């Protein structure tokens, strides 16, 4: 059987409408994409032994990203504009894992992602650590691709 | 430099920015005290833009600050004890003339 | 003039630009010999915009002033104003130049470009197109005959119409998209699609027009699009060969061959022996492995991306050791860009 | 690529209107500045598969500071006045990281910070520790600067 | 710079109105004095990017004390009267740290402290520990003094 | 024909099939000897659907074309068009064949199967 996919190589591509060039930014800690369907349980009168689950509404999670405090990229300059309320532009994000050669084995492809939260790491006098800042986006739809679905 | 309130606004900014400049006066000419002075001036100028004193729908076209070693100063300016800070401003224009026009817009 | 210890309020403030230089882009801007408002100093060094306006304080409207003011407003570090007569000697003396930028200059920078290429100085020239409107019934052979047939040059036709009314030479548009590319993407990435601000192309160029001027000597258009305003559109050099097409893969090897000799000049006058040959090939393998793992080299393994080779029956003979020679041969694979994108469309109604 | 920023060197500058001199005070444990945008999810009638996030209001965090019990600075004398309700003065705070030489690589620049909480450390007979007191401010706006954004 | 204050030497002085002599009692584990100012956030109509914090009311913490079960002091006889509801007397408490010589470096000086809670330690057959009882006071005002504020 | 560095909009697009091959299924499709619209090359190798339509671009209606186009649209990797006369020698030469597929063929594939 083919070997499963490990989780320490990944590219992320962003495409805003403010910014003319699509840019690719390296992260440390992409959190993880959930997708819940939100059923509800109904209880019938004469039926006491089975359950009844009724499908309603697909809920998508959130894209939480982590990287170090490095030079100003086109994405930390873009969260600065949205969190100062100077723009409300959102982007189409493409996230993909890479195998041993270079090849994309799975792709996640988020749509209309909106920057909603910046979170700075701690400043501590005895710490021995890189200052990590936490970024967080809310998207509208999600569409996973690739050969390793 | 016409329009009295332009001459009186920009000298009201001279009077306060030189009040907090001489607070950082007999400090070292090291790069921390240059950025201690930008952070105080940037904060104050942003509040006056949000109070309605300056033109511009974004901060990038309302004001600008540029202190630094090879931005405004030079190493010959530093050894003579200078600390040079640049402010750019964008100001508001009066409504001196109202040029009314009328259009008929036939519509059947 | 500062007299009292207080705060001085001066109101003759002018613009300023922060330096955001690249180490692999140190250009030479050539000004004309018969130019009246340049200082009689033939070679002069400008590290930033502040040192340029203490020697040229009034805003001129010439080819060298609008080339340099467009240089420094897009980052840009140290650069040289060199007279047309001393371009072959300023490259040979100052050790630091990576670009020869013809800032509105013809037929004298060209013959001094082909001098320093034959002497082997690892430079890349950026020439100019015609200042007049190329017709369309003009032929790409008769228009592209001023220019050398060396792989170290590119031409860039459409001149600029800077917002203050002045005309920017199109070598300066091309050199200001090299600074912004050599930071954000590297020297191995094409200088093309990066947008340069504050300039406008003088003429509207179609893509039927660029198809005549792409193969052969490669004019390299400067085109504006909705969104990406006034990019340079093309990345080919002045020869159409399999090796030395594509300005990325020539400027990649110029950066490789200069960063290797800066590393191996600290091994000259060492004893010409087998322990020294091992120290050469491990200083090159350590340079090329870091260059492979940041995307500059094409290969999914280190054996497919570079090789270094040195021996006594491999690269040099014992009669050639005794002359003090040390032959190293280094082969390495570069990444070629995409140039054409074909969108193949199908549709069928209600199916 | 340039080296990321570590988190154990930082200066803090305060500027009150009571106090004529701007003062600079060394802390141990600056907590961390957050900035949330507070979206809300709307559910449309016929749409069951995508989400809809609507931007509302930027929420800023809080500046929590820690330092030892040392001699009386112009800032612990100022929290004493505000928490005794003798003044309600607030200050413009400038926080900045330092690189290897001296140079400010990032700057955070808070506005109208108000002292709201003092918290004293524990007094314990077997403890072997410095008495640390915890200070906390609520500010109105926040504006990050610098080259490492 | 002067050395920070450690937290394992402290005196506590009590002054009740029942009791004619001021008495000084050694404790193990004085908890820690907090002082919060209790701001509230207001949201304005047209302003979406800054915050607005309005000062209300200073809240003081509580003085939690710990000492072993020793002979009956004038303070455990006084909590016994208040928790039997025979008196509702409260005291002025003075707490102060001591440096290497004898000198008070900081002083906390509570006012109208009222005994509100007694808490006894556990009786366990295999324990190897001193029976510690926990005392707790609610005071009205607080006023810190000293040179190390 | 690509001349300028831009984007080309071609609208004669056709179908395409992604290879999802198995290593244990490398077949031999035998075409008839008296077939007119096959290339005079008796043994020819087809790794995918793109290499098959550069040699057979118009959609034929024969036994070998509809066998191979049904092969490649269900995955399928490398495969051989071998003439009926050379089926006993293409198996003996090419080392890789696991299947002999008589694509509309009688009495000559049978006697070269039993060889």
């Amino acid at each position: 059987m083919s070997t499963p996919a490990v989780s320490h190589r990944f590219l992320v591509n962003f495409l805003f409408n403010n910014i003319p060039n699509p840019f690719d930014i390296a992260f440390q800690r992409i959190s993880g994409l959930s997708r819940t369907l939100e059923v509800s349980q109904h209880r019938e009168g004469g039926e006491n032994v089975r359950n009844l689950w009724l499908a309603e509404q697909v809920n998508h999670g959130s894209l939480v990203l982590e990287r170090g405090v490095m030079n100003a990229s086109p994405l930390t300059l873009q969260f600065d504009r949205v969190l100062r309320r100077e723009s409300t532009q959102w982007a189409n994000v493409v996230i993909m894992l890479l195998n041993e050669l270079s090849l994309p084995v799975t792709t996640w492809t988020l749509s209309h992602a909106l920057p909603v939260r910046w979170q700075m790491g701690d400043l501590d006098a005895g710490s021995n650590q890189v200052l990590i800042n936490t970024l967080e986006l809310r998207y509208q739809d999600m569409r996973m691709l690739g050969v390793k679905l | 430099w016409r329009y009295i309130q332009i001459r009186l606004l920009v000298s009201s900014v001279e009077h306060y920015l030189s009040k907090l400049a001489r607070a950082y006066l007999f400090e070292p000419n090291t790069a921390p005290t240059w950025m201690k002075l930008k952070g105080q001036v940037w904060t104050w100028l942003r509040q006056q833009w949000l109070a309605g004193a300056f033109f511009g729908t974004v901060e990038d076209e309302a004001f600008s600050l540029s202190i630094g070693l090879d931005e405004t100063m030079t190493e010959d300016d530093i050894r003579h004890g200078k600390m040079i800070l640049q402010v750019r401003l964008a100001l508001l224009a009066p409504a001196e003339f109202i040029a009314i026009s009328l259009t008929l817009d036939l519509r059947d | 003039t500062t007299t009292y210890p207080g705060v001085y309020l001066s109101e003759d403030a002018v613009s300023s630009f922060s330096v955001n230089s690249a180490a692999t882009a140190v250009p030479l801007f050539a000004y004309d010999s018969e130019n009246t408002n340049t200082i009689n100093k033939p070679i002069q060094v400008f590290r930033n915009w502040a040192e340029f306006t203490v020697e040229y304080p009034t805003p001129l409207e010439d080819a060298f002033y609008t080339s340099l003011s467009l240089w420094f407003m897009h980052g840009g570090g140290k650069c040289y104003l060199v007279n047309e007569a001393n371009i072959a000697d300023a490259v040979a003396q100052y050790d630091d130049i990576t670009l020869i930028v013809a800032a509105g200059t013809d037929t004298t920078t060209y013959t001094a470009f082909t001098t320093v290429v034959g002497q082997g100085y690892r430079i890349f020239g950026l020439f100019d197109g015609p200042k007049e409107k190329i017709a369309g019934t003009a032929k790409p052979d008769e228009v592209m005959e001023e220019y050398p047939t060396s792989p170290f040059g590119a031409v860039f036709y459409p001149w600029g119409t800077l917002a203050s009314g002045a005309a920017v030479p199109p070598s300066a548009i091309a050199a200001a998209s090299i600074t912004q590319t050599d930071r954000t993407r590297g020297v191995w990435k094409a200088p093309a699609n990066q947008a340069v601000n504050g300039v406008t192309p003088a003429f509207a160029v179609s893509d039927d027009f660029q198809g005549k001027y792409n193969q052969g000597k490669a004019l390299n258009m400067i085109r504006t699009f909705s969104g990406q305003g006034t990019v340079v559109w093309g990345a080919r050099t002045l020869e159409d060969s399999d090796n030395w097409r594509y300005i990325p893969v020539r400027r990649l090897f110029n950066a490789v061959e200069r960063d290797i000799q800066k590393s191996l000049n600290k091994l000259v006058f060492e004893p010409n022996s087998q322990p020294t040959w091992q120290r050469v090939k491990a200083a090159v393998d350590s340079y090329l492995h870091s260059l492979w793992q940041q995307g500059a080299l094409a290969g999914n393994t280190p054996a497919d991306a570079w090789f270094v080779q040195v021996g006594k029956d491999l690269t040099m003979t014992q009669e050639e050791i005794n002359q003090g020679k040390m032959i190293i041969k280094i082969g390495l694979a570069a990444v070629r860009p995409a140039e054409f994108i074909i969108l193949q469309f199908s549709q069928d109604i209600a199916q």
